[PDB]
RNA sequence: GUGAGUAAAAUUUGG
RNA sequence: AAAUCUUUCUCAC
């Protein structure tokens, strides 16, 4: 009878996304066949005309890139960058404003895309797709937490370096690696190495942060010796290398483990859930009182409907 | 009406109001709350739209009149609902993850386990192998590959000429001399002529492969780009020849002769013999009217003609001469000849890894790659890498992997790595 | 042109190979090769690697995601005639509708709840009995994987029933869990790039760099295999189903029915092979076949090839490789020290398929090439103004544009040709947007989409359900009725604004235009 | 140019 | 005839 029947027959009821799949339409394929099918009947100088006399005179005007700071070709290493999604109020006024709802919706999830670099600034910013190398800068800082992250065994936003993530090392990042019967402290701008003699940490610099956290590790009496010195580290290679983060939360020292008698530390670190369902107004509901004890309402200086939680 | 159900409702409803003060929410399961002296249809009753919602766990209904508003919970800390408030509502206040029995477990042990794995054992096993004695070695060496090309020419020899090769270089023609040759040739060998255009027919198939060769390298392809775009339109366009600045093509459509009504249109599997024109001075001259040219055909499956009428020459070869050394010049054969080689013949190579669609060009690349960067291989397994003649089958891929066997060839012998 | 590469170079710069060639005899072949191996003469197949390290995730609660169940991908569905079984070829999406129909099942996860509570084999879920269910998803079709970058000769690929489908969703979901629990380098964000340089800093310690891949990896990994892993992992009933229908699978050749006892029909189970190893040993990067190992000394090597053997991981004596200097894994290749290695590498050209959408991919590829230091920007900019030329040459037809505007690229019938950086930088007319990396689809894209979506495996009748307000979820039921009030209310909607089709949403534009 | 049928109707061709 | 089990279908309006 009905295509409904027909297709869910013996079903009455089925989830939305079942239905859509059906009617599928905006999926891409490059395949060998798209001249003849472009062809075929003229349909893309159809398309194309349409585009042009209905479709071209609607595109907003974006500004172009203009910010780009100076940039020097370095180890190829790994960026990630976090677009957020819409929030729940902005997604419905553009749903309201006549925008395609599938859009709309499909963009309501943050994003997080994975590009690899070779080029890199004296800040350490990130790089739009493709000009990394004249040096356009993504100029968005994001609250960068990175306290945040490091702490946490799963990080909610990896920022490509090893505090949130696999990646390397960043500026206020150091690593502490036992190489032979020596422990190399690295902290990117100084690097130092400590021994044991009886009980102490015999090194250059017994004030550095990382001696401190170091000699906290092995529970041992910093002590200055200048004696100290080692043949040579690859601490500029691990410094540059990444490595993988496990999703374990940090040990009471404050350090995770990275390789092998190896710990990486952090410097930094040592109501109602108001909902809007929509914006319309929902006929027979209540209005907004000045004190919204847990229920839905119509809130009037904005056009919309507040849920209130606890 | 499950008492499992009990806590999960008791909290999804804290204190919500729904006209003053008054609870909006009433559960079911609270005597307190419970409306008296009417059934229950629902595990809570929402007042303000005087409706019933019901809690059930992902994919496993409750016996619950239609009515009654479902909100089912997932198993991965999302929730449902008919009515977007009741879902937010759900959504938010059960930011705790509280349990719920009766969940199914992906290590759930069902009923018939016994019965499948009783089953499975009954059924065959593999054996086991034998273990592999492998010795590593060092990489093939000039040698290996010299004996390799003179194993292909060898076992299949040279055509006289380089065929459809040949055809990246312009006839000497002019158009209308070009258009009137392809038509005479066309009706020469008896192609069907209708709605103005030509088609090829066939009634019986040998069966058999066709014979193989490897061509000769012509000495340039100035027309590469001009013979790509139009082999791309031709056969999207079959049955008249089709022209472009320097050369033209002609695609004929090859269908079956059935009889009086056998086939008037390609479909999208039929085949096209494609023809084009080069100079003459072999068995392949095609005379009339005092113009005398070289006419090439090959037959190609649709799929066969959109890859190859796609690829781009010019950008192929602009990113190949990026970052490239020395080509030395190389003569007919693909040998190496300081003396009377040409340094354009390469060019012509690259033609000919666009038209071969089955791309060993490709494979051999591949394992050159691994080659270069390798300091150990397996013993008389790495080389048999290069022997890629029982992949493939046809003149076009044969010539090409003749042709980047004798480049890698020549790689060793001019820039040792 | 390859050879001579200062460089690495795979020579991607051209397209795949293709052909008509019907998908029997690689089929064929392969279950040849399968059954040669379960006799125990060609290739190990017996797994004699412990497993007990491997966590258990028994109790974990058992989720299926619809999304991955639906797709325009095609599947096998199996009905009955009169007593004998025909297999036929539709969309992923139209295979699940019908096997949800025959179950009476509104959602999958209702389905995999029923199949897994039912007291017998011979009870009936709608229409049908898990013994049925079970003999009907080992069955399935050839088809040809073409246009494989260096295989001349096409792999065959299966498609499989939609209960198949289901089963292998859920054990590879919570294989890959397992995977990611076991080795941080397994995360579900990382690329081949990240996956590569974590590899190059794993393996620097050691002097020789083992690169392998596995020959007939799809046919050596037999049932027993699977089973011994899903058990590992705490599969319960599921990894015993899923075992018992790929011992039993029977692929469809042509016209006839053929058994296939050993392998798993090329990729059905991608994470549990690769525990199939990293169960075994710790010492390897491994994902599907292709791994790299690191040794110092030939007992090291040794054992590395003991452990291969033992993980029926047979390893293939015509790719492996050993290097000093390199480091090569999922075809990206770096220097020991992390940095890339230097030439084309992996860079593959962008083949003529329309005159927009080539454009779009080219500015893709030398987007890709210029950040990660493939080629300096000026040659990219020499190149994308090399590739407009060409796409002048191919598309300034009649057949394909009868518009003259300046604006418009010469490919268009216009007369401006873009730089690189000016496209790059938003610094065009919002024509050009389209052919931005990040830009919303080509007209050709939208004009290919909507002639696909009326093909014949994919064509319907049924009223289409788009535009969609973003706060009502996916998976929430709806009848007829519910589906003919929504869009009724949505074009009202819009007719109230002055609109007959929605306005193109691009969320770059959007972001960009925001104050 | 519309739909329907066959172990398929070209987004063909799967993980 | 050729890159040789491929160059192929039926019905209604
Ligand atoms: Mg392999
Ligand atoms: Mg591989
Ligand atoms: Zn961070
Ligand atoms: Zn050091
Ligand atoms: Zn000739």
């Amino acid at each position: 009878m009905s295509q409904f029947g027909k297709s869910f027959k013996g079903r009455t009821e089925v989830t939305i996304t079942e239905y859509r799949s059906h009617t599928v339409k905006d999926v891409h394929r490059s395949l060998l066949t798209a001249d003849k099918s472009l062809r075929k009947s003229f349909c893309f100088r159809n398309a194309l005309n349409q585009f042009l006399d209905k479709d071209l005179p609607l595109l907003p005007i974006r500004p172009k890139l203009e910010s780009r700071v100076a940039v020097k070709k370095s180890k190829l290493r790994s960026q990630l960058s976090f677009r957020p999604g819409l929030t729940q109020e902005e997604a419905i006024d553009l749903y309201n404003k006549g925008y395609d709802g599938d859009s709309v919706s499909g963009a309501l999830q943050d994003r997080v895309v994975n590009e690899p670099v070779a080029y890199s600034s004296a800040d350490n910013d990130k790089f739009h797709r493709g000009l990394a190398a004249l040096g356009y800068t993504l100029a968005d800082r994001a609250f960068d937490t990175c306290e945040s992250g490091f702490v946490r065994a799963i990080p909610t936003t990896p920022c490509g370096f090893i505090c949130c993530g696999p990646g390397s090392f960043k500026d206020s990042l150091g690593f502490v690696i036992k190489i032979g019967e020596f422990w190399h402290m690295y902290d990117g701008f100084q690097h130092f190495v400590a021994v044991e003699d009886a009980k102490f940490l015999a090194s250059k610099s017994p004030s550095f942060w990382l001696a401190k956290r170091l000699a906290k590790r092995l529970n041992l009496v910093p002590k200055e010796d200048p004696s100290v010195a080692a043949a040579e580290c690859p601490c500029k290679k691990v410094w540059e290398a990444s490595f993988a983060r496990a999703p374990t939360a940090l040990d009471p020292f404050g350090g995770r483990a990275f390789c092998d008698q190896g710990w990486v530390y952090h410097r930094d670190v040592g109501k109602a859930k108001v909902t809007v369902l929509s914006r319309s107004k929902w006929m027979g509901y209540e209005d907004l009182p000045q004190k919204p004890p847990n229920g839905t309402f119509y809130c009037r200086k904005r056009k919309a409907m507040l849920l209130i939680s606890c | 009406m499950d008492s499992r159900f009990a806590q999960l409702t008791g909290v999804f409803c804290d204190d919500f109001t729904y006209s003053e003060g008054s609870r909006r929410f009433l559960s079911s399961y609270s005597t307190v709350e419970r409306r008296p002296g009417v059934p229950v249809e629902g595990d809570c009753y929402d007042c303000l739209k005087n409706k019933w919602i019901a809690f059930e766990l992902e994919g496993q209904p409750r016996k619950f009149p239609k009515a009654t508003v479902r909100c089912i919970l997932n198993n991965d800390a999302t929730y449902v609902c008919s009515e977007q408030e009741y879902q937010q509502i759900c959504k938010v206040q059960f930011k705790d993850y509280l349990e719920i029995d009766g969940v199914v477990k992906v290590g759930h042990k069902a009923s018939y386990d016994a019965e499948l794995r009783e089953r499975l054992l009954e059924l065959p096993h593999p054996k086991s192998g034998p273990k592999p004695r492998i010795e590593w070695v060092a990489p093939p060496r000039l040698a290996d590959i010299s004996k390799e090309t003179a194993e292909l020419k060898r076992q299949y020899g040279f055509f006289e000429c380089s065929k459809f090769l040949a055809c990246g270089e312009e006839c000497g023609l002019d158009q209308e001399a070009r258009e009137l040759i392809l038509n005479e040739y066309a009706r020469d060998r008896e192609f069907e002529f209708r709605n103005g255009g030509w088609i090829q027919r066939y009634t019986v198939a040998s069966h058999k492969p066709a014979t193989q060769k490897i061509l000769p390298l012509p000495a340039s392809a100035p027309l590469a780009r001009e013979l790509l775009m139009l082999i791309a339109r031709s056969t999207t366009q079959a049955g008249k020849v089709l022209h472009s600045d320097n050369t033209s093509i002609l695609a004929v459509p090859v269908m079956r002769d059935s009889g009086k009504h056998s086939k008037r249109r390609p479909t999208a599997s039929t085949h096209h013999l494609v023809v084009g024109l080069s100079k003459p001075g072999c068995e392949h001259d095609f005379e009339f009217d005092g113009y005398r040219a070289a006419v090439h055909v090959m037959h190609l499956d649709p799929k066969q003609s959109a890859n190859i009428g796609e690829q781009d020459f010019v950008s192929t070869r602009e990113i190949y001469k990026l970052d490239m050394l020395e080509l030395p010049p190389i003569s007919r054969k693909g040998d190496l000849d300081r003396a009377s080689g040409l340094e354009t013949r390469w060019d012509v190579i690259l033609l000919l890894e666009c038209l071969d669609s089955t791309r060993v060009s490709q494979a051999v690349a591949q394992h050159f790659n691994r080659h270069r960067l390798a300091l150990s291989v397996c013993k008389d397994e790495f080389r048999k890498g290069y022997q890629l003649a029982s992949e493939i089958r046809g003149t076009i891929p044969l010539s090409s992997l003749y042709y980047s066997l004798c480049a890698v060839r020549l790689r060793m012998t001019v820039h040792p790595f | 042109m390859w050879a001579f590469q200062e460089g690495v170079c795979k020579g991607n710069l051209l397209s795949g190979p293709t052909s008509m060639k019907a998908p029997d005899s690689a089929a064929r072949e392969s279950i040849d090769r399968a059954s040669e191996i379960m006799t125990g003469k060609s290739y190990n197949a017996v797994h004699t690697g412990d497993l007990s390290k491997l966590p258990n995730q028994g109790e974990s609660p058992l989720r299926i995601v619809d999304s991955d169940l639906y797709s325009e991908r095609s599947c096998c569905w199996v009905i009955e005639k009169e007593g004998r079984v025909v297999c036929k070829s539709t969309t992923l999406t139209r295979g699940m509708t019908s096997l949800l129909n025959t179950t009476k099942c509104s959602s999958p996860s209702e389905l995999i709840c029923k199949v897994l509570t039912v007291e017998s084999l011979s009870e009936k879920i709608g229409d049908t009995s898990v013994e049925e269910l079970l003999s009907h998803g080992r069955y399935f079709k050839c088809a040809l994987r073409d246009q494989e970058r260096g295989k001349p000769k096409s792999r065959a690929i299966f498609l499989s029933h939609p209960f198949f489908r289901l089963l292998s969703s859920v054990v590879e979901t919570h294989a890959r869990s397992v995977l990611s629990k076991v080795s941080a380098v397994y995360t579900a964000t990382a690329s081949a790039e990240q996956r590569a340089m974590m590899a190059a800093q794993v393996v620097e310690s050691r002097k020789h760099v083992l690169n392998g891949d596995c020959t007939k990896y799809n046919e050596a990994i037999d049932a027993d295999t699977l089973l011994k892993v899903w058990d590992a992992i705490g599969m319960g009933s599921i990894g015993v189903m899923l075992a018992y229908m790929v011992r039993r699978k029977c692929v469809l050749i042509k016209d006839t029915l053929v058994e296939c006892p050993g392998g798993m029909l090329m990729g059905m189970f991608n994470a549990t092979a690769t525990l199939a190893l990293q169960g075994t040993t710790d010492r390897f990067l491994s994902f599907s076949d292709d791994f790299i190992t690191s040794f110092n000394s030939p007992a090291e090597l040794r054992e590395i090839e003991d452990l291969l053997f033992a993980s029926c991981h047979n390893l293939s004596l015509k790719k492996s490789y050993i290097s000093v200097a390199s480091l090569e894994i999922n075809s990206c290749t770096l220097t020991r020290d992390g940095d890339l290695a230097t030439g084309l590498g992996c860079t593959a050209g962008v083949p003529f398929r329309g005159p927009l959408v080539t454009l779009k991919q080219t500015a893709a590829m030398l987007s890709g090439a210029v950040d990660s230091g493939v080629m300096p920007f000026h040659s990219a900019e020499r190149l994308f103004q090399i590739k407009q030329q060409e796409c002048a040459y191919r598309y300034n037809n009649p057949t394909y544009t009868t518009r003259n505007e300046d604006f418009l690229p010469t490919c268009l019938g216009g007369k401006t040709v873009i730089s690189f950086q000016s496209l790059l930088t938003w610094d065009c007319h919002p024509f050009w947007y389209q052919v931005h990396p990040d830009g919303p689809d080509t007209i050709d894209q939208k004009v290919l989409s909507v002639l696909a979506s009326k093909t014949r495996r994919r064509r319907t009748r049924l009223e289409a359900l788009s535009d969609l307000d973003p706060l009502v979820p996916h998976r929430l039921l709806v009848s007829e009725s519910d589906v003919s009030k929504i869009r009724a209310a949505r074009q009202a909607h819009l007719k109230s604004l002055g609109l007959e089709q929605p306005t193109n949403f691009n969320y770059a534009i959007y972001k960009a235009v925001q104050p």
